[PDB]
């Protein structure tokens, strides 16, 4: 059984789960869904949390 | 906040800035409409528990400018293992009657998953720390929201890089130190509460509160705060269970 999110995450851009062998699954907070990357999260609402709207409508 | 800067409005949306009788109290983080995270001491002295109203997307204290939203505080939860006028387990989680309206200038910070902030987030070296505290140690507290970036410490380095003080407490492994020690920047009393933020690939997340210290931005000193990754679990349960009549509930921890 290999560990994988001890190393940098996982490579999740959020937050890291390992599975039986060398499976590893990426998953993100509530309010962002994950990209096909598999690794990468992006908003699903108008203001997912620990983002700063006037900086990102910059 | 000493040695900070004013927090450009807008920029830090998650703030709370909690309120007793209208009188300022102790700051707050928003981690999603209804729930609020502070520091249990904030409580310590409370006797008006249903005159406990959350403000979110508030900047300058001055002004009315239609940004601010109004909560009251429906239950504030501490941890058992939390003693007042001590410093172990300080945290709350409070829970707003009704949810607050996302906006350009409320939005919560994410509460991050414990491995996650264990692992990733413990090891990004500077966070951001604000409130409406101190501008100076015996000083006035700030009219607008201040904000400061301070680097964090391993408890290790903490304790040796801090000024021999006798009857001083521990940084238990419910804590870290955070700041300077040559007395230039620090959260105050006043800023007690509020967030210490994490940035990690784009996105803000709650690694600490503003919690305790040995007198603000004094030589020798490094700030402390409540070391939230240990209670992920604690107000993730909390958030997921139904009020109780009362305001203060003392919740088991773990
Ligand atoms: C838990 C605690 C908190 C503080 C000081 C000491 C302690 C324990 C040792 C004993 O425990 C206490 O002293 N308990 C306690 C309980 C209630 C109040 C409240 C008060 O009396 O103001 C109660 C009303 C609402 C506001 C807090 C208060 C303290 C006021 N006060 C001194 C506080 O908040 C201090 N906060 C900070 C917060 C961050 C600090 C920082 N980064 N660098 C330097 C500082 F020096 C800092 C002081
Ligand atoms: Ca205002």
């Amino acid at each position: 059984d290999q560990l994988i999110c001890v190393n940098e995450n996982g490579g999740c851009e959020q937050y890291c789960s390992d599975h039986t062998g060398t499976k590893r699954s990426c998953r993100c907070h509530e309010g962002y869904s994950l990209l096909a990357d598999g690794v990468s999260c992006t908003p699903t609402v108008e203001y997912p949390c620990g983002k700063i709207p006037i900086l990102e409508k910059r | 906040i000493v040695g900070g800067k004013v927090c450009p409005k807008g920029e830090c949306p998650w703030q709370v800035l909690l309120l007793v009788n209208g009188a300022q109290l102790c700051g707050g983080t928003l981690i999603n409409t209804i729930w609020v995270v502070s520091a249990a001491h904030c409580f310590d002295k409370i006797k008006n528990w249903r005159n406990l109203i959350a403000v979110l997307g508030e900047h300058d204290l001055s002004e009315h400018d239609g940004d601010e939203q109004s909560r009251r505080v429906a239950q504030v939860i501490i941890p058992s293992t939390y003693v007042p006028g001590t410093t172990n387990h300080d945290i709350a989680l409070l829970r707003l009657h009704q949810p607050v309206v996302l906006t350009d200038h409320v939005v919560p910070l994410c509460l991050p998953e414990r491995t996650f902030s264990e692992r990733t987030l413990a090891f990004v070296r500077f966070s951001l720390v604000s409130g409406w505290g101190q501008l100076l140690d015996r000083g006035a507290t700030a009219l607008e929201l201040m904000v400061l970036n301070v680097p964090r410490l391993m408890t290790q380095d903490c304790l040796q890089q801090s000024r021999k003080v006798g009857d001083s407490p521990n940084i238990t492994e419910y804590m870290f130190c955070a700041g300077y020690s040559d007395g230039s920047k620090d959260s105050c009393k006043g800023d007690s509460g509020g967030p210490h933020a994490t940035h990690y690939r784009g996105t803000w997340y709650l690694t600490g509160i503003v919690s305790w210290g040995q007198g603000c931005a004094t030589v020798g000193h490094f700030g402390v705060y409540t070391r939230v990754s240990q209670y992920i679990e604690w107000l993730q349960k909390l958030m997921r269970s139904e009020p109780r009549p009362g305001v203060l509930l003392r919740a088991p921890f773990p």
